[PDB]
């Protein structure tokens, strides 16, 4: 039955902030949003160039 | 009708279903990039081509000028030349890989997607044919002398033929206007055709590594190829600008820094490294329209590959004695591209025909052969 | 019979990607063309101008273009005359026609020198090994009357004399003019008129590169980022009872 | 051209995925990645490799017996006077 | 002796589909012979043929293989859809030289 | 908290996501192009017309 | 060209018919010592040394 | 810009045989969008009034 | 054609007087262009008449 479902374990390749199950994943999250956006913006900005 | 634009207007409906929502293997590996590289081949080429129309002229007095004009008084002339020239290369490189994953994981079973496919190389290289005698240097000329002298070979209409080709006794000055405006036009066919390539191929979808169908895992091209590709672009893109800014003459031949001489033949006249292959080809039988039905034969047998494939797979994955043919393949066009650079003279003219003759083989009788053989050590 | 010497390779201050041209070299080996080789060869895609801001100031070029007489018109009655030169002007063509040149160089043609360095396997190391490489035949071997022996040309025997020799003229810059000083300039010169945009090629070239690395690290990420969701993906098999 | 909803006949299969954002983009480089690119590596280098090399002696020979053919055999002038 | 059976052996671990986890049969190309075949399997063995499937691709796009411990055996490899193939070509023939008058 | 702040005020808002990049594209060129210019010169000091000039640049006669 | 001696004799000696194009040196000839030909090589159309 | 120099010349020439040997064919590709737009709908007719009762 | 100021009007020239149908050909081109806008009015008043322009 579903209720013997569970989602594996993502260890291997949860960010570090995220990697512990007793914290508020949302503290991290503008950081982790922030950067990889951060990349995001500096190849538009290579690519304007 | 629909809630979203995207689906719902005639023409962006178009681009959805061919590069956002259009569903891909998850599979695909960079092998597939080439397809995408090649439509940006040429855009690019006809860009840069346009750029360099513009300050062209058409002309046996002023062609060779006209370009050096361009290369010394337009601003910016000689990085648009040096972009449209090696962008050539650039273009071979990714239609000779995208034609070897074909073959190698057998996308050729997509018969139209595959046959249109065939037919987009030979209007490249007519098209790169054409182009190449513009500037009217010595290769070029001679070259274009070369091959245009091949088709005299077909019995009774040959030269007719390419008299009315050349429009009069030799290749000249009508051969040079002639010869602009089809380098101007083919390209658009090829722009065209492309289309009908990918109007066949959608109907099936991409083939993908393991040769099993993937409808059970695939994925919007967007972002996931969109993004891949772009990667692709810039990955073979450094090479591409490195090779136009710091050799841009790494792959030409100095002699066609020389305004064509009618009266003087170069000493070693070599085609550009993408025809090497073909010209080795052409050479191996010692009669002159042997060796233009050995030519004719070493492209169009890319139309016989569908109905020699013997495999009850579908790629070459899970086959190592085709992949060790495969390779033997490779490295039998890397002889050929070798012996087609060097003058017929011992060793190079049998080992010419040995490449020749065994490129042949593989193609037409090892390859169905080895894949009815593996079929049985598979117990089918 | 099918035997070739193949020149070695000079360390040009030109030859590193990054590498521009030596101006100073590009400006002795002008002076080395104007007064040496225009003598028999032409540069038909050079202009006066093309020396401003590159070798010359622009005073410089006018007053080098004002030597020499060119030829213009036609005039009030259909005349052709002659005038002083023009910084617009390309340099002097020493003959009319190969014709004229070949008749007054045993039947050999001095070929243009525009693009000499991109049109011989080699570049300026053949050119410098051609014109410091003259010497006497090998035993067995006989140059006809009118060309002269030299192991670099194909074939070994050249229709052009040995062109340069030590101070076969003084360089107004007070450089030692030794034959192969003198060589090792109007090579550099060459390399310049072959390739006028050399030196901008490679600065674009540089930039090219630090861009190219930069971007292809920031799409290489995201491609990355987008597909580590497929990447990391689990999946399982769950039939019923 | 539309595609997705109707291409197959899937049961009983449960598929996890993660945001990108709560995830590493190039995860476990030494204890996966590399050690990967090994296995792939090794597993093709005997299939590829050889003809290759094949190809280069080939080369390396045709090359070098050409220019060897240039060469002067010393007993074609031993009684020449 | 053992001769063929020796080598289907050592075919079968080179091919090496059974690394992804991968039948003989789940990889045979889907040509129209073989399509109405799939059409015949039981439900069970279709869907244990789509995991598989599915499954194999999935380490295809990840460029990895199964742990050498679930590689399918050479005489493990169950050979599903061979005798519905085979009796799918006897009668396509059949009809084919039937309508040969 | 650079990547904290620089995420809520430019890369939050498309709008500001799209001013960053041309700003960033601005000050970057000026940066690059000068940088560049500079390692350029640098690596080939005493050979560019900008090194050589001012011998000739008015200084005879 | 002006043909000499050993352009006329050596000629008409080497086989009268055995050749692609079987003919005696003399066929294609008003004059031994002269013989005009369209330097162009009937194979691909490039021109002889 | 357009003229390529100080008045109508050569190089306004040669880039005007490039775009008339060009523009055509944008019309040729215009003129499928334009069709593709049309058959949304198909023909009107003389008289302004649905024809789908009579196609 | 040469598109080069100094021999476009006499490439013209040549066209029409040594090409074969030379002439022709260039009529049927300088010609096909009125007939061109010919149909192109009358394609555009058919338009604006039946109300297509909706
Ligand atoms: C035509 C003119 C010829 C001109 C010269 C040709 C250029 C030669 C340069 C070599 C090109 C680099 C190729 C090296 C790639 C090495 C490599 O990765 O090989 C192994 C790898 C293993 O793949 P899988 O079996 O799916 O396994 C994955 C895990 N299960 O094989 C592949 O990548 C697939 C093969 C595709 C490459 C084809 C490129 C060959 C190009 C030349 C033209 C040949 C075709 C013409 C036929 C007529
Ligand atoms: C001084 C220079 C002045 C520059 C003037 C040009 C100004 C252009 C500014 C346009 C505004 C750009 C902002 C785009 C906003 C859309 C967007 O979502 O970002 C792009 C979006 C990202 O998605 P997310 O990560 O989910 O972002 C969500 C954040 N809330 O899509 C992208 O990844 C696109 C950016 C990558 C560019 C790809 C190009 C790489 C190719 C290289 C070849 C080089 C270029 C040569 C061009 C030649 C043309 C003839
Ligand atoms: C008196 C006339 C004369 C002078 C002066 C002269 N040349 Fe030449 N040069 C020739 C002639 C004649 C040829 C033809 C050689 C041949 O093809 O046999 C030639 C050929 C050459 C070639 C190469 C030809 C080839 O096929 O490789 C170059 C390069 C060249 N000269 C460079 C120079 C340079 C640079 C100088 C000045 C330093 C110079 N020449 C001065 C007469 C001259
Ligand atoms: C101007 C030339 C060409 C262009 C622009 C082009 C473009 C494309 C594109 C965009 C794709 C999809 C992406 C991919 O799989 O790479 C594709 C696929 C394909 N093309 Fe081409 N192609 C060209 C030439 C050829 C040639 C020369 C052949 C074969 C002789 C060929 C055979 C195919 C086939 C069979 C596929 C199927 C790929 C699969 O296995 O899924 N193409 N091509
Ligand atoms: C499939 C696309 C194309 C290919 C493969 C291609 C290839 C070539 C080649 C091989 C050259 C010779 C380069 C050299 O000088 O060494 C050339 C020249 C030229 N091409 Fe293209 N070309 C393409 C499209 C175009 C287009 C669309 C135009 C113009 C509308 C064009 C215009 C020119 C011009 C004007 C030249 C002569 C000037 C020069 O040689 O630099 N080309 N092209
Ligand atoms: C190269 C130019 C053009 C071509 C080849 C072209 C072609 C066509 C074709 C094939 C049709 C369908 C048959 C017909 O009704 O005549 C059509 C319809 C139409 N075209 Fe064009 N057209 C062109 C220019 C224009 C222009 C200039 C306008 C208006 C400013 C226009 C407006 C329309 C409209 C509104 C229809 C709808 C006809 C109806 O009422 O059913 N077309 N055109
Ligand atoms: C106009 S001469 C020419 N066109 C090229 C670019 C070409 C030929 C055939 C097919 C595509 C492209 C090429 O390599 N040559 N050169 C050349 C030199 C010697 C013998 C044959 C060709
Ligand atoms: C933007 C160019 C996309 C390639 C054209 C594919 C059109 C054929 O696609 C078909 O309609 C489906
Ligand atoms: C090879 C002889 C080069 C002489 C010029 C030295 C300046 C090189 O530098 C470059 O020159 C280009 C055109 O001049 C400019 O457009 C570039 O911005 C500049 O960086």
């Amino acid at each position: 039955v579903h209720n013997d479902v569970t989602v594996p374990d993502f260890s291997a390749y949860r960010r570090e902030d995220v990697m512990d199950a007793t914290t508020s994943s949302q503290t991290s999250s503008e950081d982790r949003k922030g950067f990889s956006y951060l990349v995001t913006a500096t190849a538009c900005v290579a690519t304007a160039y | 009708m629909a809630p979203n634009i995207r689906k719902s207007h005639p023409l962006l409906k178009m681009i959805n279903n061919s590069l956002i929502d259009l569903p891909a293997p998850s599979n695909i590996s960079a092998w597939w990039n080439f397809g995408s590289l090649l439509a940006v081949c040429l855009m690019t080429q006809i860009l840069t081509g346009l750029l360099l129309a513009m300050h062209y002229t058409a002309d046996t007095s002023l062609a060779f000028s006209s370009v050096a004009h361009t290369c010394r008084n337009v601003q910016y002339g000689w990085l648009i030349r040096n972009l449209h020239a090696n962008g050539a290369s650039f273009f071979f490189i990714c239609i000779f890989l995208h034609i070897g994953r074909g073959l190698y994981y057998g996308s050729y079973l997509y018969k139209e997607t595959w046959n249109t496919g065939v037919i987009l190389l030979l209007t490249l290289m007519a098209t790169a044919f054409v182009g190449y005698v513009l500037p009217w240097g010595q290769m070029s000329f001679w070259g274009a002398t070369v091959i245009t002298n091949l088709f005299s070979a077909i019995p009774y209409i040959g030269h007719t033929l390419v008299e009315w080709a050349w429009g009069g006794f030799s290749v000249d000055n009508p051969t040079l206007t002639r010869f602009f405006a089809l380098h101007f036009l083919l390209p658009f066919a090829i722009a065209g055709i492309t289309i009908i390539h990918l109007t066949f191929l959608h109907e099936s979808g991409s083939n993908n590594p393991l040769g099993i169908s993937s409808d059970s895992d695939k994925i919007p091209f967007h972002p996931y190829y969109s993004f891949k590709d772009i990667l692709g672009l810039t990955l073979m893109l450094t090479p591409f600008l490195t090779l136009a800014l710091f050799s841009p003459n790494l792959l030409g031949d100095p002699e066609n820094f020389t305004p064509a001489n009618p009266l003087v033949t170069p000493p070693h006249i070599k085609p550009e490294w993408y025809f090497l292959f073909a010209y080795a080809i052409l050479r191996s039988i010692p009669n002159k329209l042997g060796g233009v039905l050995a030519l004719a034969a070493s492209v169009l047998i890319l139309f016989l590959i569908p109905f020699l494939h013997k495999s009850k797979q579908r790629t070459m994955t899970f086959r190592p004695l085709s992949q060790t043919l495969f390779w033997l393949l490779v490295a039998n066009l890397l002889i050929l591209t070798w012996i087609g650079s060097q003058p017929v003279e011992h060793p190079f003219i049998i080992i010419g025909q040995m490449a020749s003759l065994s490129y042949f083989t593989i193609l037409l009788i090892l390859f169905p052969t080895i894949g009815t053989l593996e079929n049985k050590m598979l117990n089918y | 019979g099918e035997l070739e010497l193949h020149p070695p390779a000079f360390p040009w201050s030109h030859g590193g990607p990054l590498s521009a041209l030596d101006h100073s070299s590009v400006r002795r080996g002008f002076q080395v063309y104007k007064q040496v080789c225009s003598a028999c060869h032409s540069m038909d895609y050079v202009a006066f101008r093309n020396l401003i801001g590159v070798t010359h100031t622009e005073a410089e070029a006018k007053a080098l273009a004002e030597e020499v007489e060119v030829q213009d018109g036609p005039d009030e009655n259909g005349e052709l005359f002659m005038r002083p030169g023009k910084i617009s002007d390309y340099f002097p063509k020493p003959y009319p026609n190969p014709e004229a040149a070949r008749a007054a160089n045993n039947g050999a043609l001095p070929p243009d020198l525009s693009y000499i360095v991109n049109a011989r396997h080699g570049g300026e190391d053949y050119v410098f090994s051609l014109l410091t490489g003259y010497c006497d035949p090998p035993a067995g071997v006989v140059v006809r009357e009118g060309l002269h022996y030299n192991p670099y040309f194909p074939g070994q025997a050249i229709g052009m004399a040995p062109p340069i020799y030590n101070e076969i003229l003084e360089y107004d810059d007070g450089t030692p003019a030794t034959m192969s000083q003198i060589a090792k300039d109007v090579c550099t010169f060459l390399r310049w008129a072959a390739e006028p945009e050399h030196d901008q090629r490679k600065r674009m070239g540089l930039k090219m590169l630090l861009i190219s690395a930069l971007l292809t690290s920031l799409l290489y990420y995201m491609k990355r980022h987008k597909w580590s969701v497929l990447k990391s993906r689990k999946m399982a098999y769950r039939p019923p009872k | 051209g539309i595609h997705f909803g109707n291409l197959a006949r899937v049961r009983h299969i449960i598929t996890y995925s993660l945001s990108p954002f709560e995830q590493r983009a190039i995860p476990n480089i030494f204890s996966d990645a590399l050690p990967n690119v090994w296995r792939r590596f090794s597993s093709q280098v005997f299939k590829v490799a050889p003809p290759f090399l094949g190809a280069y002696l080939l080369y390396s020979w045709g090359t070098q017996e050409f220019e060897r053919l240039k060469r002067k055999n010393p007993a074609d002038y031993e009684n020449d006077q | 002796g053992r001769l063929m059976d020796r080598i289907r052996k050592w075919y079968y671990n080179a091919a090496g589909f059974n690394k992804y986890g991968l039948m003989r049969d789940d990889t045979l190309y889907e040509d129209d012979d073989v399509k109405e075949a799939l059409k015949r399997l039981p439900e069970d063995l279709y869907n244990e043929r789509m995991f598989r499937i599915k499954r194999a691709l999935d380490l295809s796009l990840k460029h990895r293989i199964l742990p050498k411990e679930q590689w399918v055996k050479y005489e493990e490899d169950k050979p599903y859809l061979e005798p519905y193939l085979k009796e799918v070509i006897r009668e396509r023939l059949e009809r084919e030289a039937w309508n040969k008058k | 908290a650079l990547l904290r702040q620089a995420y809520s005020a430019l890369f939050r808002r498309t709008s500001t996501f799209a001013l960053t990049v041309v700003l960033g594209a601005v000050l970057f060129e000026r940066a690059f192009d000068q940088g560049a210019d500079a390692i350029f010169e640098h690596l080939n000091e005493g050979k560019l017309w900008k090194h050589i000039k001012h011998k000739y640049e008015a200084s005879e006669e | 060209r002006h043909r000499t001696q050993a352009e006329i004799n050596q000629e008409a000696e080497v086989d009268v018919s055995k050749l692609r194009d079987p003919q005696h040196d003399l066929d294609r000839v008003k004059k031994p010592e002269w013989v005009i030909l369209v330097g162009v090589c009937t194979h691909l159309g490039c021109v002889p040394i």
